[PDB]
């Protein structure tokens, strides 16, 4: 038990880091790699309290750092701050997300599978909003905003043992969605349909995984949980 | 009383002195708890005192107020991590120790919180920041008795790298590229000690545990040794650039000596020579290709030839796997090839060149020696050998077409045959299959044979 007691400080060090350097820093990509590297780093202890992989948590830590590596290349290279932002806000996302689904796996216990989603939920939200407080380009953050919401949406249904290729095609979905939205901008496409046209193809792959859950479902608390939580994503 | 004086106190080194003595004290106090000698703590209260007084001497020199800061709260911390640690030393009860550790957490919360409002350096008070996140960590994890050891090498990086962020601080660089270094090394530092602290609180083997350790190591070197080369971009002084060259190279090669030395499993070990051999070849290319005089870049070539050579010698010490060990040393010798080719393009006159040239041919022939004094098994050892045969041939060939004057040539045209003639006559002592051997002493009598044609094309 008291490893959750270790992961604890761990963590909140952790953030403690990354707010001083947000502060200390005068460079905005340098202050987002290094908020970048630091959460993903932290993550896996919890994920190590759990009992999940080893193996695959040092392989995300080493994909992250690659990522950051690549971003401070193209940036001392003078390219685009947004673009870099963006690529180094993807590539942890898409970390941290298989960090939780390795972790989810590790045991069929209802309480440690609600501290997973709970800890997932908690990093999922304050990552959305870091992320639109630093991304000016509008598509570039619309599209931030609704993958990180998807992969909430996916982590939600895995804890009820939901179809995974229910949130595969959503993801496949989005991931055409934005390469669509980021096309249409440099198409000269008027910005404020391409805004509606991803929040739209969110909400109805949401919407569709969220259905195809609950009628996977046979719990009546279970559903009860499952529309709360719609509800709230909806909302968001 | 500490709040009073940082509110009201009208100097920085005034209000420094005034917090350091009430943080000291009060640290005393707190390691009254227990017993422990009372001569730690007088000891702490004198190194507090003297280093202030030297700290205000200094200013009344003149000396910056922002340094002596930096410095009287790096002696700060420094004591009262080390007091705290003394009184988790005199007990043996878990729960008095994670409490001690809870309380010295506090204190290092406290003292990194105050440090942040009396630094005006941006640089000297992200590393101040830093070193105190690293020894808060380090003096927790000790409470639930894993080896020491390992922290003190944590807090070795740690101090490497406040010694290189100073460095580059007296060398004028931009403040965010050395934040970010602090900050980022910082952070892989506390996340690995809390790592190795899950770990062994779940009771995990050592075979399993020291995996953790070559992960960070490398990491934080490669991190440290990332941030040298962006530095050193922005730079115009020749000598400061070989300078930083040099020190980065040092301190990386301390460093990697100390882990693998620390270090005790097979595999572990020889995936960290493989990448290490790499990160300090990387770093050597990346600074032979700004301009130097002669000497200064003779200096460079040397200093690289030591490292490799010292690293190598290190994992000759350990037991290992007899085809992956001559892989590690095999490819190890190949990056010295590289860097000595890369820097005999600069030069410019006779007398570097064919110092240059014999000394890699030298080195690159001794290193096979030692592995070919403990291959475990004939196969391995011939791969080896051709490969080194090959490898000089490389080296001798590529130098000769740079070369001047047959003055000079002679030099390389006895010295090639004199490498080929050791490392035959030196493998033809150990036991092998006859039949490779011939194979392995014809390849020595033919490779001469071009070297000497070449040679006599002036």
């Amino acid at each position: 038990e008291e490893l959750r007691e270790i992961a604890e400080r761990a963590e909140a060090d952790m953030r403690e880091i990354s707010e001083l350097a947000e502060e200390l820093v005068e460079d905005p990509v340098y202050a987002v790699a290094v908020r970048g590297m630091a959460l993903v780093g932290a993550a896996g202890v919890f994920a190590l309290g759990v009992g999940g992989p080893p193996e695959v948590l040092e392989e995300a830590r080493r994909r992250v750092e690659e990522a950051a590596r690549e971003a401070l290349r193209k940036y001392e290279e003078g390219a685009d701050v947004s673009e870099l932002v963006a690529e180094l806000i993807r590539e942890t996302s898409r970390q941290i997300a298989e960090i939780a689904e390795a972790t989810i796996k590790a045991t069929d216990d209802p309480e440690v599978l609600e501290e997973i989603s709970e800890f997932a939920e908690e990093r999922s939200r304050r990552l959305s909003e870091y992320a639109e407080r630093h991304v000016t380009n509008p598509i570039l953050a619309a599209t931030v905003v609704a993958l990180a919401e998807v992969l909430s949406a996916v982590v939600r249904a895995r804890s009820y043992g939901a179809p995974e290729e229910v949130g595969e095609k959503a993801v496949k979905e989005v991931r055409e969605a934005s390469e669509e939205a980021l096309e249409r901008y440099k198409k000269g496409e008027d910005v404020s349909e391409l805004v509606a046209e991803l929040i739209r193809e969110t909400s109805r792959q949401i919407a569709e995984i969220a259905e195809a859950t609950i009628k996977a479902t046979d719990d009546p608390e279970v559903l009860e949980e499952i529309s709360e939580f719609a509800e709230e994503r909806s909302r968001r | 009383l500490s709040e009073y004086a940082e509110r009201h106190v009208t100097n920085p080194i005034l209000a420094a002195t005034v917090v350091a003595l009430a943080e000291v004290l009060s640290a005393v106090v707190r390691a009254r708890s227990y017993g422990a000698p009372e001569e730690v703590g007088e000891k702490a209260v004198k190194e507090v005192r003297e280093a202030s007084e030297e700290a205000l001497e200094r200013y009344k020199e003149g000396a910056d107020e922002s340094e002596l800061v930096a410095e009287v709260m790096t002696a700060t911390a420094e004591a009262v991590g080390e007091i705290a640690e003394a009184t988790i030393e005199a007990t043996d009860d878990p729960e008095k120790r994670r409490k001690i550790a809870e309380f010295a957490r506090e204190k290092m919360r406290r003292i990194r919180e105050l440090a942040r409002k009396l630094v005006e350096d941006p640089v000297l008070a992200a590393a101040v920041a830093a070193r105190a996140l690293v020894l808060s960590a380090a003096v927790f994890a000790k409470a639930y008795g894993g080896p020491e050891e390992y922290s003190r090498l944590m807090r070795r990086w740690v101090e490497k790298a406040a010694e290189l962020a100073r460095r580059a601080r007296r060398l004028g660089a931009d403040e965010s590229v050395l934040v970010a270094a602090l900050m980022r090394v910082a952070a892989i530092a506390v996340t690995a000690i809390a790592m190795m602290t899950v770990m062994g609180v779940q009771n995990a083997p050592p075979e399993e545990r020291e995996r953790i350790l070559a992960e960070a190591t490398e990491m934080i070197a490669r991190v440290l040794a990332e941030a040298t080369r962006r530095v050193m971009k922005r730079l115009e002084d020749p000598e400061a650039a070989a300078e930083l060259a040099l020190a980065t190279i040092e301190a990386i090669t301390e460093l990697f000596v100390d882990a693998l030395e620390i270090i005790r499993s097979g595999e572990v070990a020889s995936r960290l020579a493989k990448s290490g051999i790499e990160v300090i070849a990387e770093l050597a290319e990346a600074a032979i290709e700004h301009i130097d005089d002669p000497e200064q870049l003779k200096k460079i070539v040397k200093k690289a030839a030591e490292a490799i050579k010292k690293i190598v010698e290190e994992l000759i010490k350990k037991d290992v796997e007899d085809e992956l060990l001559a892989e590690v040393t095999s490819e190890g010798n190949r990056k010295l090839s590289r860097i000595t080719s890369k820097a005999l393009t600069k030069i410019k006159d006779e007398k570097a060149a064919a110092e240059l040239t014999i000394e890699a041919i030298e080195a690159i022939t001794e290193n096979f020696l030692l592995a070919l004094e403990r291959i475990k098994d004939g196969e391995v050892a011939a791969k080896l050998a051709e490969d080194g045969l090959l490898e000089i041939y490389r080296l001798a060939v590529s130098g000769i077409e740079h070369i001047d004057n047959p003055e000079e040539l002679e030099k390389i045209v006895k010295k090639t045959e004199e490498a080929v003639e050791r490392i035959v006559e030196a493998l033809e002592k150990k036991d092998v299959e006859p039949e490779l051997k011939e194979e392995v002493e014809e390849l020595g009598k033919k490779l001469v044979e071009i070297v000497r044609k070449l040679a006599e094309r002036k």
